[PDB]
RNA sequence: CUCUUAAGGUAGCCAAAUGCCUCGUCAUCUAAUUAGUGACGCGCAUGAAUGGAUUAACGAGAUUCCCACUGUCCCUAUCUA
RNA sequence: UCUAAGGGUCGGGUACGAUCAACUU
RNA sequence: GAAUUUGGACAAACUUGGUCAUUUAGAGGAACUAAAAGUCGUAACAAGGUUUCCGUAGGUGAACCUGCGGAAGGAUCAUU
RNA sequence: ACCCACUCGGCACCUUACGAGAAAUCAAAGUCUUUGGGUUCUGGGGGGAGUAUGGUCGCAAGGCUGAAACUUAAAGGAAUUG
RNA sequence: GUCGGAUUUCCAACGGGGCCUUUCCUUCUGGCUAACCUUGAGCUUGGCGAACCAGGACUUUUACUUUGAAAAAAUUAGAGUGUUCAAAGCAGGCGUAUUGCUCGAAUAUAUUAGCAUGGAAUAAUAGAAUAGGACG
RNA sequence: UAUCUGGUUGAUCCUGCCAGUAGUCAUAUGCUUGUCUCAAAGAUUAAGCCAUGCAUGUCUAAGUAUAAGCAAUUUAUACAGUGAAACUGCGAAUGGCUCAUUAAAUCAGUUAUCGUUUAUUUGAUAGUUCCUUUACUACAUGGUAUAACUGUGGUAAUUCUAGAGCUAAUACAUGCUUAAAAUCUCGACCCUUUGGAAGAGAUGUAUUUAUUAGAUAAAAAAUCAAUGUCUUCGGACUCUUUGAUGAUUCAUAAUAACUUUUCGAAUCGCAUGGCCUUGUGCUGGCGAUGGUUCAUUCAAAUUUCUGCCCUAUCAACUUUCGAUGGUAGGAUAGUGGCCUACCAUGGUUUCAACGGGUAACGGGGAAUAAGGGUUCGAUUCCGGAGAGGGAGCCUGAGAAACGGCUACCA
């Protein structure tokens, strides 16, 4: 009322952050940024609560008015930076490099990269129209903009992203077949190699996945990331490659080494 | 405003104030247990009915249900972890009628009792 | 309908930004604009030959059909440009296990080009606010 | 002040709601302009978003657009002569949208003659070869040629000056024409 | 219970235009009320086509109070024919 | 100082126009 | 560019009425419940000493009585 | 018009209790804890009370609709023995 | 057939899918032409489009029920785990503890309303009767 | 943990209620009280009234310091060290508290914005502005005022302020500085038919109006109006440029103009480098602040379908003066009877409208439960509303703000 909000109470925050409910009333509200609140990293909780690299929000403060950790090549210092889907954590102490890549549970796991990895990242293309002057751009689920793209990319395809120039190198085209990673949805953290869409004129197109161990199912549209063809992916998958094991059988995994 | 705290109470009350059967019957269990009151009992009846409650919601279920093997599995993993059930009773059936005292016999003071060293379950 | 002997306003009646002009002749002596709503509606060969203007038309209008699509039967027909129609369903009460009779009244404009009487079942689509209740536009009339 | 909500006035059922949410501003209204003729004055509102607009009053001139020859120029104001809306209106003078005026038609009848040549109501080669060329188009009507006998021409206000601060409009040309000067001319 | 009539005033109604005592008693209206109204009823001497009890409307009928208004008054003064 | 409404009479091969005059609101 | 000012809409608030709702006084009248070994009867329960009850109307200290029509919950399941 | 046999509908009746019920008793008052054919109305301890008030109908008598305060642990039904 | 853990040719049951028994239970512009009468010597040159696609005129309407997607977190049910037990909490656990390794923080419920998908029994609607009925 | 028991009679079987029985993140209270962990708390009546004291301020390398502040740099004679006060820039619209109002209202779930505003974050993004645009002219940069401060005073007092004298900017107000190219309008002449010219102007973005494009299932011929690029004037003829959505008058572009005219950097820190015709000559890095627009993010506004407690001793309500709809306009950030003018007579209800009550904020949830249910939810999260009652409004992207203002009542 009045105006924004600008606290967050815990109880509140999103439940992907793992945030234990006692140990203080609020939890860091993100600013604004390139990503959705709601799924969103930021900073403070990536270095304290998973590194555990910082004990206190006041050390993770000091870390970053080093400007030593930067989101995508640049240095970022605010603390409450939102850090969202597939940007690259670059820390120059220990040469480590981090991708934010959503775990088989759906929350942002801790997922060390290669140096040559951290040179590019993916983005899905949001909207494709023509700006001012009659120069075409596209849009980013991260919010960046790419003036004169290839005119072949459209909607909901997937750009390789050179993060050194705002340019693109290589998009790949959504048709079935094609390798995703379900972002969203109670399926969050899958990824399915597609196998059809449905029109459904008057929103919300529904796409139908299978993993590899052949199990069906089905998210909307606007929850599906093409990862690049077939086999291969783009970027490097996290262990376990969301299969949704069963709590059936995983404990007898979970019993196998013990 | 912060986080409430869970709490919950461990014990439950019986119906009917005074049975001349079941007051001898409680009696009887602390004179061999050293319990100091019925409070120390009706926790293990409390207990152990919240343990019938999810056993009987299980059996109901179809058999070779996905629910039910692995949580079924999982109370009496329990169960017998403890030494309550005895490891030659698996089948979700016997835990169903387990006892009122096997909780009270896997007690510390009870135990103890029956490893020497105390020769009275006061002491 | 009647064609309601167009210019009877005080206003004259025109389609916006649409421009004859008189230097050139030539056939279709005013022209004439519409548009096909999707979802499959279809554009009904009224509209298209038709001499009305109403800008809340979903066709020839400046009005356009997104959100829900709805289907009830005329009860009341003695507006100008709008009707209102009858939508029942079964409300379920839990405690009983079974259902209740229920309805509501949702006054759609209806454009110029559809003709309704009393009992005609009629689809709407969804459209922004036309006055302080109409929220709905005739779209497909499925009965005479 | 003057509010658009709708918390007040009654119903569809025709009950009467209750008091609620004491009003809000971001659901006001302002007072009309009632822009005038002469002696140009306009003033600046602060409106939600900064998003600065203008309220003409006593407004002189207009950008006025002879559709046919996808012209416009700068002309005069003579005076409201017709509104759909209130006959009000008419009495004083007074500057709405759509509201039917009266303005010079002076550059108007020099750029004709500038453009065409021919001649309008009643030197070097450079010049009649444009006209030569742009030929066979001076027949545009025969009810405007009538009005440039009197230099005033019926136009029609389509801009809204009591948002932007500027009258702007068109000439009214065949059906439109016809269906005014029957309405003013009755009798 | 008694004496006694042709029969012993019923339903109603009342200090009423009928109530002597009386300026009856209680309440209300009032600063203050022999006035008014509502109640009461052993009613000198109410009461049934001698018509009884009520009654909307109507009244140059009798009475009481209130608002508006006012030289009726406080308290007189001036003007015209 | 204006405005709206309220009429008569004449007119198409087998919707409109012209003329006149009312006090009522 | 201040004081001041014309007109407009928003409009608090007051005064005077009106309406509705809730509390509340009141001569007097008329009920209901309770106690107390009050006074008068004895209408009901037995064929309750005139069978009982219903509707209606009238009357009488009071329970009640009387007419007309009903019912049996009757004091008859019954007269080829 | 009678007699015999049969049938459809009605007014009833006689024996039985497989069944029902607290029981008197019921061929429906059965097919209801082995509880569901469709449907309308009514009831929720006894008094106050079918009272007050308000509507509405009536010439009136009165009808229909209809409380609350308060007070109480029993009122009641069917049979048994006296 | 390994020493209580699974495979095969199996006698059965349980439930799905395809074809035929008069059983179109809609389709064109084009692609894969596909499953290809395609056969080239026992792996070869060419069959009919949804088995996958853009637009097609049409398109009987519901109710129901299955599956699926959404239904904040806390709370409820509940997996794991030493808070000394427990109420709790989401921790921790293992190393030669010198340089370190590593698992978790699941899952379910979530009336009714809205959305997508399969069934078409049950309960309703309509169609070709002074035939503008369908094929043509 | 699917359980009942005492009370109508001399006794019996029923209806039926009274009593007991058990629980309560349901309060109070009585008697008693040793330990550990955990924790509600002036909500209920009075959304009654309040002494006092606190609860909102804020700086870096990076806007402005002659403190007539503090110490010494000593690299500095203008400054560059720290740094009160004050200007400027942000914030004070969050949080916190309460639950009075509020019964299709709020709210929950689910839609829409092709119906709008959005400080901020993130990503992109101005060669077009010497206006008679060859002396108008500063572009190695242009004016004004004021605070702080010095001094004089008033009042009993307020976070009161007057007059006088100074001084700054990322305060305020002005203001030029960079290529072309092409296009279209005008338009000197040869003079002519097939006609081209010298020369000039305009051509950013922003606002407003108008007009044009914003196609796109299939193949071939007839002669025309005249060739139409180049001709072997026979005609080979193609390139003919065109994005997205279910859908648009969409995105965006083109022409004509309009504006009282927006923006298009006179700002700051750090490191100082290369080039020579070594002149304070020409170029050069890393940042900070601001800035038009578009997009994203944080939002907000409005909006769809369905869902709410007791009431008929509430059956009709709404439309005088907006009730329901049409057209036009004004207003708004925008749709809309939101308002106004004209016109029509509509709109809700026995499927319970309207009116009344609520010891009613809605939910997530809570207690008790065999299943079904009943009752509660002021209160740890989400949503709304309020600041003693009403009303209006300034500043701001955001308030109808009240630890802002104005007025009225108390
Ligand atoms: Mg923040
Ligand atoms: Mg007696
Ligand atoms: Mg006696
Ligand atoms: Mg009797
Ligand atoms: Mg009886
Ligand atoms: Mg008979
Ligand atoms: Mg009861
Ligand atoms: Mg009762
Ligand atoms: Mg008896
Ligand atoms: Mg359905
Ligand atoms: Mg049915
Ligand atoms: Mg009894
Ligand atoms: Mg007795
Ligand atoms: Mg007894
Ligand atoms: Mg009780
Ligand atoms: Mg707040
Ligand atoms: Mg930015
Ligand atoms: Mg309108
Ligand atoms: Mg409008
Ligand atoms: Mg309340
Ligand atoms: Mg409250
Ligand atoms: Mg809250
Ligand atoms: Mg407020
Ligand atoms: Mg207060
Ligand atoms: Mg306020
Ligand atoms: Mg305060």
């Amino acid at each position: 009322a009045r105006g924004p909000k600008k606290h967050l109470k815990r109880l509140a925050a999103p439940h992907h952050w793992l945030l234990d409910k006692l140990s203080g009333c609020y939890a860091p509200r993100p600013s604004a940024g390139p990503h959705k609140l709601r799924e969103s990293l930021p900073l403070i909780v990536f270095l304290r609560n998973r590194l555990k690299y910082a004990l206190n929000g006041r050390e993770v403060k000091a870390i970053l008015m080093q400007r030593h950790v930067k989101v995508d090549g640049k240095v970022r210092t605010d603390t409450t930076y939102p850090a969202g889907f597939m940007d690259v954590i670059t820390l120059d102490a220990t040469n480590e490099n981090f991708r934010l890549v959503y775990d088989v549970k759906g929350r942002f796991a801790v997922h060390r990269i290669t140096d040559e990895e951290a040179s590019y990242k993916l983005g899905k293309v949001k909207k494709v129209q023509l700006g001012k002057k009659g120069v075409p751009y596209v849009v980013t689920h991260d919010g960046r903009t790419i003036r004169y793209p290839d005119p072949n990319i459209k909607v909901n395809d997937t750009v390789k992203i050179d993060l050194a120039s705002g340019k693109i190198t290589d998009f790949i085209k959504f048709d079935a077949g094609k390798l995703v990673y379900v972002t969203g949805g109670r399926n969050l953290g899958r990824i399915g190699t597609i196998v059809h869409k449905e029109r459904h004129d008057g929103g919300f197109d529904l796409v139908h996945i299978k993993d590899s161990l052949d199990n069906t199912f089905v998210t909307r549209l606007n929850n599906v990331f093409v990862i690049g063809e077939q086999g291969k992916p783009y970027i490097s998958l996290p262990k376990g490659k969301g299969i949704k094991l069963s709590i059936a059988e995983e404990r007898d995994r979970r019993r196998a080494q013990q | 405003p912060r986080a409430p705290r869970t709490y919950s109470k461990t014990y439950s009350t019986p119906k009917r104030p005074y049975e001349s059967s079941r007051l001898d019957a409680e009696l009887k269990l602390a004179g061999e247990f050293g319990l100091k009151n019925k409070k120390e009992i009706y926790r293990i009846s409390f207990q152990l009915s919240k343990i019938r409650r999810a056993a009987r919601d299980l059996l109901t279920r179809d058999e070779k249900d996905p629910k039910r093997l692995f949580e079924g599995n999982a109370l009496i993993r329990r169960l017998v972890r403890v030494g309550v059930l005895s490891e030659d009773k698996k089948k979700l059936d016997y835990v169903l009628a387990l006892k009122v005292e096997d909780f009270l016999e896997r007690r510390l003071q009870t135990q103890v009792y029956k490893l020497g060293l105390a020769k009275s379950v006061h002491h | 309908s009647t064609e309601l002997t167009v210019q009877s306003e005080r206003a004259f009646q025109k389609q916006p930004h649409i421009f004859n002009n008189p230097k050139v002749k030539t056939s279709k002596r005013t022209k004439r604009w519409y548009k096909n709503a999707g979802l499959g509606f279809k554009t009904p060969k009224t509209a298209i030959e038709g001499s009305y203007i109403d800008k809340k038309c979903p066709f020839t209008g400046l009005v356009s059909i997104r959100g829900k699509i709805l289907t009830g039967t005329v009860v009341s027909t003695k507006m100008h440009r709008t009707i209102v129609i009858r939508r029942a369903y079964l409300h379920y009460i839990p405690k009983y296990n079974r259902y209740e009779k229920r309805h509501k009244n949702v006054p759609v404009h209806v454009s110029p080009a559809f003709r309704v009487q009393v009992g005609d079942i009629v689809t709407v689509g969804q459209c922004r606010p036309i006055s302080k209740t109409v929220r709905f536009n005739v779209v497909k009339v499925s009965a005479a | 002040g003057i509010s658009r909500d709708s918390r007040h006035k009654r119903s569809a059922t025709g009950a009467k709601r209750a008091q609620f949410r004491k009003k809000r501003k971001f659901e006001l209204g302002r007072q009309p302009a009632n822009t005038k003729i002469g002696a140009k004055r306009i003033h600046s509102v602060r409106t939600r978003g900064g998003n600065k607009k203008y309220r003409a009053l006593r407004i002189e001139t207009g950008n006025f657009s002879w559709a046919s020859e996808g012209i416009s120029k700068k002309t005069r104001i003579a005076g409201v002569v017709y509104h759909p809306s209130n006959n009000e209106l008419v009495r004083t003078n007074t500057l709405t949208k759509a509201a039917i005026v009266q303005i010079d038609a002076t550059p108007f009848r020099q750029w004709f003659e500038a453009h065409y040549g021919q001649t309008l109501g009643k030197k070097s080669k450079n010049a009649e070869r444009k006209w030569a060329a742009r030929a066979a188009s001076a027949k545009i009507e025969s009810s405007v040629e009538s009005q440039f006998s009197a230099g005033r021409l019926y136009a029609c206000i389509s801009s809204r000056p009591g948002q932007s601060g500027r009258c702007d409009g068109y000439i009214l040309e065949g059906e439109e024409l016809a269906f005014y000067l029957r309405r003013l001319t009755a009798k």
